[PDB]
């Protein structure tokens, strides 16, 4: 029962960790019990799932008795429950990955208006807060849109996705 | 090139360069009027619907040239013969090898008959001339012609059908003063050994 | 049965770009290499190149700036383009199914181990040819007949293009002992041939050769005598 | 009573081997001679309970042959200095393919005899320039040494039983009819070859296929043939063997002389056994748990380069053989069909051996033209899990912990204690 | 039907060792490497008798030892001929407590090459001048040797049996409940020490006393404690190995080089352990023998170095404790009090080894602050003769008979023979 | 359930022994140290049904010899070149008796070094002048050999029985009522001996005579004795070892040096045993088949020097002693007569062993004055067919079949394998 978000575009990790310092054989899988990775001995095996590309492991870890699943390149259809089965014990940890999209310009003209849709798994219900350069708080759902804006609005816009207590924030630069 | 055979007697057709390497022969027939259509493959590979009579040579030896065999020749194997020659050694080949056409000799001796004009008096008042040469009621199919002015022989301004089944043309295109300068003007055409020689005069 | 058919303009003039299709039955142009071969007159065949939707595809090497050989699957049928045609490209167009194969020794000889091709189906061809004429109309000379007891008597029709020229004799009321010869291509790129017919030589009937060429729309009456 | 799980096991092994190769070295001095029966004897009844993977008799073995191994690098075998950097250049002038070349030709600058003074030394490596080996590099060598599995017998010697089950069919963890407790195993030879059984040990009846859990796909699948398909692989390529003694404490080989400019390295199946053998393994797991689905076979699904290829030696140079010759077969339910294999392969000199400890050498090879003619005697397989409307199960190779050939070598094979 | 006292037994023994050491070369000689089980199974019923002191594998074991020393003065050790006057010298140059000294530095007018040669060669010695060796001496000197105590597992081998009482109190001549029959022992250290077992084995439960016959004064009481005693001697002592070699026959030491200044050899004892297992002894004796009575110990009556010292190896040279520490305790019949102890100690090379055919001299100590943390595991006591009134009892240290030491080790095990 | 022929033998050897000597070499290298405790126990009742000649197992250690013999001659022993011709002279300078010589000095011109280069060195040889090797002569002499053999314990390797009939009354293909079951014998020595037995074992009662069928007179008759016979062969026959190694390849002798003109070699058989168990003999013959005869012995038959002669071996030199003198006897059926043997000798280097696959030599005699002081312990004999109407049967001594001599060993052993 754990939950990471992770952002479209940028790297993960998920964590598997026994009881034993011993390095001994784990594999990982996806909701649909399909091989994402396993080891075989000191060797690294990676299974038939879409992130067969992407999907590593740090091997050092595994002589400690710990075990990471890591993904490149994240994609939002990479959001699942992914479990590890090591010490006849399953570890289940649910991936939700989040991203943004601005559907108006990288260059606004004067006085006009900022369009984000968000990226997000099927099935979700995301929360969403938004900031300004300087001190404006916006709120909002599914996809948030400013419909004034001022020129003392350009720079860096920050913007948290929030979901099950957990938050990851955004940045983008409007001009 | 040309091969003929009489029925029932084997044939063999040549084609290509000699080899230099390892080869993969393909062998093409044409009927005439007809589109190219595969014989052998692979140097002796038939598809389906080819006799065994059809067999060529493998690509064994370095040296030697491509070589089609038909046993027991029929009068329906009577066409132009193609090939297109692999060679691990050589390049694609992109254009096929030099086509051999395959006379079956059904049917000997017909001797032509030869009709010579001179020019009509139309043409002389058109400040023109030709002599046609008429040639006509022969077999085998292949006739070679030539023409003289007086004994010389002409080089330039005669043309010439193919013969077509079977009979043929030849013309020689003079001036009128052209052909009153010499006595007269020969057409020769040979066939099957020997040669009939039609004169006219102006 | 695979069954291949090209279709053509049949006369294209020169510089301009020759166009070819091939529909194609009994099989999905997908699942098999193609070729575009052509055959001038009197002459070997030539391989244009050869296509397949996985692009594996290739031309010949003196064409390659000018042909262009494609696939249209919704069409189900296989293409050629060839720009900047002169009377060199005048030749029988073929479309054919292409089979691939291979020669595989030990691997001693791996260096020579080749892929090889050869056509297996072909379709009936279209003629192109290239030349720079609108049209040419003939000129008739009768062949007055002189000697033999039968005797041949005839019309010479010298000079126009395009093929065919007709010829009649008596507007058909005269058909045995008649014999048209096939036109010759002159070294000028025009067409002449010669028409006869054997007659008795005591004379009674008037001879008359009927000369027509549809492309000039041009016919002319000749009447032959002595 | 009988008690189980002692970590206590004798080796026995010889007949004309001494010193110099080095499996031989191993049965030399950790084994001594064999007695060569063992009377066995089943008793009446004697229950009909066992567990072939819940084995730690597995464990074992595999530690002590890893500790030979380690005791095996202690004499002659280098830890430093000479991987630092890389000047080579390639045998190609004209090119197709975009080949590069698996062994590049080297100039190395050694360090030869007194101080700071060097040679041109030639020498052989596998990428470009530069590049050195990475964080270790331990290189073997050592004058007189060779590399072959010899048969090593393992005992309950002095008051255990090894029970033997003898059933032709056992399940794995069902019952077994006949048990029968031997003083000494046959004699096993230890294979280390990842995704097929190589040398090993055969199915006295059938084709039998193992798992510790056939529901789990992550478990590996075994298998086990009654006759053996035929693997032969050779090398044609050649090496002068040079070594030069310059100073004391430094030692070299000089690799890469002569010509013979073979393609890569090769190996053939003959594959009218392997229609046999894979019919069967298709009709077994039909038998046992796809009873009526399509199975296919598909090469590695990824992973380290032992992992990918079949990886195993011929000689202690370690070969690593294409797959997809093996598993590109589709075994509908209905008939079999004709024809052969033949695989490509590479060498290698580098192992990244036991743990991250450092990265085994065997860096001069020994004359040329070497053929290996092996046995397969099994399979590995990891399934590739599937669902149901595709009408179709998937296999892939499986292996690479070697406790998994320990496992189909004792698979017949657990010491226990007798207690009164 | 068993049967008794067979001379039969056979040798095992090798985990890493080869040659050098001596009890290593005599295990790669004698033995073969052991094979680790043993079943036991002590079967029920089966009698309840035995007698460990009348075994005669005591005194086969025993005789071995020193047959394989006997083997071990065959090669390298030598006979003659330069024992044979010392020109020594002193090294103090300032005394007090008139304490001469015992290892002393010497010059010696040495025989070198060719004939009637001589230079002067450093030597030691432990008394004055002249003086000399007395009837006999062997020096052991040679290339490669130590002297190292080595698991030696003996067995009844294919066909009889070692039977095994297993019962933790166990009178000596009593009954034993509880007996297995076994191949072979778990590997015995063979230890020649006084007075106190070193290494040894431990008691399963509590101390546990075991004499020949209690009421018998003279005859030995061995004790076996629970729990071991930690003892640790050091000797800081320096010497320089400096092997000659000169004429082709004559080969020899020169120790003697470098400094120290060292207090003699010494060593050291952790007394809690020695108070808790020495209170326990005295508890042991209340139960046993000893219903109401206040229990010394006293340091040892006379007699040789051997048997008036705890005299024992540190490496092959021997060395000689003073018992003291050890035994000035009066136990009442109360309580102990806390605190430590340390020790004097000495060294010798020469010791009278066998009955009279020579002294033995390990010449060549090599290095220097040589230390051996050992365990007590036993102590040879035996009862001084009292009477009641004193109202006191006192035991002494005692033995020397490395047979008693055998005792201590195979009061479980006797060999029997077996018939249908 | 017990089953009998299986083609598996272990093998126990060793004491103070290592290499040089042959068969210390296969005790050595075929061998380890044995285990000395066989309890048997013959367990009551256990069938009463036996053949010993019908056993394998004979065979197995014979052609196991064989093999053993073969590996020794694979190193040092040569094959070729230098046999051709010699140039012999006799030392005789006055003779009587027309006496030749059984050994001749000789001298060859023997290839040194380099190339054509040749010096006469001396030889000897056993028949005249020129003459040389009939197809093959192989030369043993190597710089570390000698020739003496060496108890063998044979066992039933692991948990087969080695069933053993020991009953003092066996009659070969006859019960026995009393079949024990062990794992090792007692230690056989490989004797390659005919017409005798030499060192062999004893009856454990009286004589003991056995055939494989009595009634046919092809078949050996074997006699095992209760008591030994002395037999006493000295050879006074002087060499000295002189090995000339000249050339890298080469390696060679030189025998014939210094002088002692001893007669021939000369052996002794003390008539006082031979008379008591030849008297035995014809006791036991007359209770098994020859009721009421005259029992006489003739000397053997005629063939070849080894099956005319007492043939043995005394180090390694083969030699034959003339058999007229143990087989002289018309053992008339009352009583026997006094005094004692003395018998001619020869000694061959020369024998032809295997097959023809080539004779081997032991060229180097070295030192003279050797003695073989021997136990006969047992007679090889073959009956000579006879009429009923001579009222006598006469035997020939026999043998030459060493299978034979191993059945006189073997007789008490058959190893049988086990199932419940």
């Amino acid at each position: 029962k754990k939950v990471v978000l992770g952002k479209k575009g940028d790297t993960v990790e998920l964590t598997c960790t026994a009881s034993q310092k011993k390095s001994i054989q784990f594999h990982w899988k996806n909701s649909n019990q399909i091989k994402i990775l396993g080891n075989q001995g000191s060797f690294l095996t990676k299974g038939p799932s879409k992130l067969n590309d992407r999907a590593d492991s740090r091997r050092s870890l595994w002589d400690q008795g710990n075990f990471p699943l890591i993904i490149k390149n994240l994609k939002i259809e990479d959001s699942d429950t992914y479990i590890c089965e090591v010490e006849d014990q399953k570890e289940e940890v649910q991936l939700l990955v989040f991203g943004l999209t601005a559907n108006s310009d990288t260059h606004l003209l004067q006085g006009q208006s900022l369009t984000l849709t968000l990226e997000s798994p099927p099935g979700s219900s995301p929360s969403v807060q938004c900031r300004s350069p300087r001190g404006k708080n916006i709120q909002g759902g599914k996809t948030l849109s400013v419909s004034q804006l001022e020129l003392q609005d350009s720079g860096t816009w920050t913007c948290t996705v929030l979901q099950n207590q957990k938050k990851v924030e955004f940045k983008i630069d409007i001009v | 090139t040309f091969v003929s055979v009489a029925p029932g007697q084997t044939a063999r057709i040549t084609c290509g360069e000699e080899s230099l390497g390892s080869r993969s022969v393909i062998w093409y027939q044409q009927r005439p009027g007809q589109a190219p259509s595969l014989i052998i493959y692979n140097n002796n590979d038939r598809p389906s619907g080819i006799p065994d009579r059809f067999s060529g040579s493998p690509g064994s030896t370095f040296g030697t040239t491509a070589t089609l065999t038909i046993t027991s020749v029929e009068a329906g194997d009577e066409a132009d013969y193609y090939c297109h020659i692999w060679d691990s050694r050589r390049p694609t080949n992109w254009v096929f090898g030099e086509g051999t056409t395959l006379i079956v000799l059904s049917q000997p001796k017909a001797a032509p008959s030869v009709t010579l004009f001179p020019p009509s008096s139309e043409e002389l008042q058109a400040n023109k001339a030709t002599l046609v040469c008429l040639i006509s009621d022969f077999y085998p199919g292949a006739v070679t012609v030539a023409w003289k002015a007086d004994s010389s022989p002409v080089k330039a301004g005669v043309e010439t059908t193919t013969p077509s089944k079977y009979a043929a043309s030849s013309y020689l295109s003079l001036t009128p003063e052209q052909w009153k300068s010499h006595k007269s003007y020969s057409c020769q055409v040979t066939h099957e050994g020997s040669t009939v020689e039609k004169t006219v005069a102006p | 049965q695979v069954h291949l058919q090209e279709s053509g303009p049949g006369l294209v003039k020169p510089s301009e770009t020759l166009s070819l299709t091939c529909n194609v039955s009994g099989t999905l142009v997908r699942d098999n290499y193609w070729s575009w071969i052509r055959q001038p007159l009197g002459k070997q065949p030539e391989w244009i190149g050869y296509v397949h939707d996985s692009g594996d595809t290739n031309y010949n090497p003196s064409l390659k700036s000018r042909v262009h050989l494609s696939l249209d699957k919704s069409k189900n049928l296989v293409s050629l383009r060839l720009t900047g045609v002169t009377a060199a490209d005048s030749a029988i167009y073929y479309c054919a199914t292409t089979k691939h194969g291979r020669r595989i020794y030990g691997v001693v000889a791996f260096k020579e181990w080749f892929t090889y091709f050869y056509m297996d189906v072909w379709g009936k061809g279209t003629s192109v040819t290239v030349s720079s004429a609108s049209t040419k109309g003939p000129s008739v000379f009768p062949l007055a007949p002189s000697s033999g007891g039968t005797a041949a008597l005839g019309c010479l029709v010298k000079d126009y293009f395009p093929e065919p020229v007709t010829v009649s004799w008596n507007s058909g009321a005269l058909t045995s002992g008649v014999h048209t010869f096939p036109a010759v291509l002159q070294s000028s790129g025009l067409y002449s041939l010669s028409s006869v017919v054997t007659v008795p030589s005591s004379g009674t009937q008037t001879y008359i050769c009927n000369v027509n060429h549809k492309p000039s729309n041009t016919k002319v009456d000749k009447r032959v005598e002595p | 009573v009988w008690k189980d799980a002692e970590t206590t096991l004798f080796c026995a092994s010889d007949a004309k081997a001494y010193e110099t190769e080095k499996h031989n070295v191993w049965a030399t001095h950790a084994c001594v001679p064999t007695d060569p029966n063992p009377q066995e004897i089943h008793l009446e009844n004697v229950t009909e309970e066992f567990n072939m993977w819940k084995n730690n008799m597995v464990e074992q073995m595999h530690t002590d042959i890893i500790s030979l191994w380690d005791q095996s690098l202690k004499p002659c075998v280098k830890l430093t200095p000479l991987c630092v950097t890389l000047q080579c250049t390639n045998v190609t002038n004209n090119i197709t393919d975009d080949m590069r070349g698996e062994l590049k030709n080297c100039s190395f600058n050694m360090t030869t005899e007194l101080r700071d003074k060097k040679q041109k030394v030639y020498s052989l490596f596998y990428r470009y320039r530069l590049i050195n080996c990475n964080t270790s590099a331990i290189t073997q060598a050592c004058p007189k040494v060779s590399f072959e599995p010899i048969p090593i017998h393992y005992c309950a010697p002095a008051g255990f039983a090894i029970l033997k089950c003898k059933d032709k069919k056992f399940n794995g963890t069902g019952p077994c009819p006949s048990v029968s407790t031997v003083q000494c195993t046959h004699g096993i030879k230890p294979v280390v070859s990842t995704q097929l059984l190589l040398n090993g040990s055969l199915a006295e009846e059938e084709v039998m296929i193992r798992s510790e859990n056939i529901t789990n796909n992550a478990k590996n699948i075994l298998v086990q043939f009654n006759t053996p398909v035929q693997i032969n692989c050779t090398r044609p390529n050649n090496n002068t063997r040079k070594s030069i003694r310059i100073g004391p404490g430094q030692a070299f080989y000089a690799t890469g002389d002569i010509i013979g400019d073979i393609r890569q390295a090769h190996c053939n199946v003959s594959k009218a056994t392997w229609n046999e053998t894979l019919g069967k393994v298709v009709k077994q797991l039909r038998k046992h748990f796809g009873n009526n689905t399509i199975i296919r076979f598909a090469n590695s699904s990824g992973g380290d380069l032992e992992v990918t290829t079949h990886s195993f030696n011929c000689g202690g140079e370690f070969f690593y053989c294409n797959t997809s010759g093996l598993f590109n077969s589709t075994w509908i339910s209905n008939t079999s069909v004709n024809d052969s294999i033949t695989l490509p392969c590479r060498i290698k000199q580098i192992i990244n051996m036991w743990q991250r400890i450092g990265q085994a050498m065997y860096a001069p090879p020994i004359q040329g033209v070497i053929r290996c003619v092996s046995n397969i005697t099994g399979l590995i397989l990891t399934r590739d899990g599937g669902s149901t409307n595709s009408t179709t199960e998937t296999f892939r190779p499986g292996g690479g912990d070697m406790r998994d050939n320990w496992r189909s070598e004792l698979y017949k094979y657990k010491v226990v204690k007798i207690e009164p």
